[PDB]
This record gives structure tokens, sequence and C-alpha cells, in this order.
């Protein structure tokens, strides 16, 4: 029960380094952009980032005393809510664009070029100019991605000590809770300030969740069309969803 | 056991 002894500052450390890298994608500026080459390089870096997502997921507190089948449950939940959120944070800087990766830099108009994908850029968009408006910190924000894992999943997990079992994830998303308040507060925000923020910041999760409910049955209805192959892993990802 | 996600999440 290492995780709920933590301070704050010391769940903050272990949060910053337990933080993936920035991958690349094998965008090739010599190759004329379509709707299967675009899917292709989105699809690819995803399936590249989930490798590193799941060696995260390892290093957030508590998460390695759920059981297997518990960690696969939220991961299987919470894959696409992680990578708009990273996604997000990544764009915050580039006004108007998506920074998928450093090589790759969307435009609304460009989403244009897959069918379904502007719907969800704008979204995507929207969200990363909310994150300007609130000067969101890096230390707030691995925060959120981990309360993302943690939280998306706990209440559709099919069962035993089930119950028990959860009891340990609601309070590692106490322990987070308390650790934000405390960002906060260090950096100089009053008690009314510091629930105001909390909240703001917690209330943005329901739109990422939005977002990854109409990005899942867009990547389903890619994979329908056969637009693109798909990797095996980011299949079971997607499988795991039960969509139509 | 047979999951990919399963296999990576124990090494
Ligand atoms: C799933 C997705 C492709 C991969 C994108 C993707 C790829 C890498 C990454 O780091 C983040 C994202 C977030 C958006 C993802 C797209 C949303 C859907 O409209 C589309 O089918
Ligand atoms: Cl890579
Ligand atoms: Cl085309
Ligand atoms: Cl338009
Ligand atoms: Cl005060």
């Amino acid at each position: 029960s290492l995780a709920l002894s933590l301070t704050a500052d010391q769940m903050v450390s272990a949060l910053l380094d337990a933080e993936p890298p920035i991958l690349y994608s094998e965008y090739d500026p010599t190759r004329p952009f379509s709707e299967a080459s675009m899917m292709g390089l989105l699809t690819n870096l995803a399936d590249r980032e989930l490798v590193h997502m799941i060696n995260w997921a390892k290093r957030v507190p508590g998460f390695v005393d759920l059981t297997l089948h518990d960690q696969v449950h939220l991961l299987e939940c919470a894959w696409l809510e992680i990578l708009m959120i990273g996604l997000v944070w990544r764009s915050m800087e580039h006004p108007g664009k998506l920074l998928f990766a450093p090589n790759l830099l969307l435009d609304r108009n460009q989403g244009k070029c897959v069918e379904g994908m502007v719907e969800i850029f704008d979204m995507l968009l929207a969200t990363s100019s909310r994150f300007r408006m609130m000067n969101l910190q890096g230390e707030e924000f691995v925060c959120l991605k981990s309360i993302i894992l943690l939280n998306s999943g706990v209440y559709t997990f099919l069962s035993l000590k089930s119950l028990e079992e959860k009891d340990h994830i609601h309070r590692v998303l106490d322990k987070i809770t308390d650790t934000l308040i405390h960002l906060m507060a260090k950096a100089g925000l009053t008690l009314q300030q510091q629930h105001q923020r909390l909240a703001q910041l917690l209330l943005i999760l329901s739109h990422i969740r939005h977002m990854s409910n109409k990005g899942m049955e867009h990547l389903y209805s890619m994979k329908c069309k056969n637009v693109v192959p798909l990797s095996d892993l980011l299949l079971e990802m997607l499988d795991a969803h039960r969509l139509h | 056991k047979h999951k990919i996600l399963h296999r990576l999440l124990q090494d």
C-alpha cells in the first residue's frame, strides 16, 4: 500500500518521472496526403504510443497493486482518452493546430481529408483552446492523465473481492485529488479558487470522455470501410469497446 | 493470458 503513503510532492515526482516520450510519426513530406495515408499515419503512431502507455501505467502509483485483469480493463476503457489528453496537451501552444507528433502538425482542413474526422478535430482543438485559457500546468496534466486511467473503467467492472479491490482505486483517486489541491495551494490560489479550479479541471474530463466515445465510433467506421489496416493491439483495444 | 495487452502488462 505504498501509493497511499506518498506525500503530494512525492506523488507529483512519481508521475513526472513516469511520463512517456514524445514519438515521431513516419510522415514523409514527399508523400501527398490521402484518406488511407493519413489514417495510416495516425494509427501507426497511436499503435507505437500504446506500448509506452502500458509502461507508463505500471508507474502510476497504485496501478501495479491491482490484479492483472483489473489493469487490462482500465486500459481497455481509457486508452483513447489518454491518447487524446496527451495530444491536447502537446498542442496547447499551437493554436488552430494538432501536434500529433513534432513532424506531424495538422490543422482542421487537413482533417477533412478523412471522412468524419473533422468534427473530432474541432473538438480536440476546442479542448486545447480551453487548456490554454486555463493556463494548464504540466504538474496538473500528469495528475489529470492518471485520474483518467483510474476513473475510466472503475464503474464498468464485471464481477467476489471486486468491491474491496475497487476500494483501493478510490483511495488513490483521493490521493491524486489531494495532490492537485496541494499544487494549487502552492501556486498561491485561495481556498475558494482551489475548489473552483479543481472542478474546472475535472469537468474537462467529461468532454474528453465524449470525444473518446466519438473517436472510437469513427475508428470503428474506418476499420469497417477497410480504409487502413489496423495493428493487432489497436484492434484488440478497439474491439474491447464492443461497438456494433 | 491471450490478449496482447495482457502479455505486455506482464513483462
Ligand atoms: C483514433 C483516431 C486515430 C488516432 C488518433 C491519435 C493518434 C495518436 C495520438 O497520440 C492521439 C490520437 C488522438 C486522436 C486519434 C483519432 C481519433 C479518431 O477520429 C481517429 O480514428
Ligand atoms: Cl517510436
Ligand atoms: Cl483519397
Ligand atoms: Cl466546414
Ligand atoms: Cl484562502
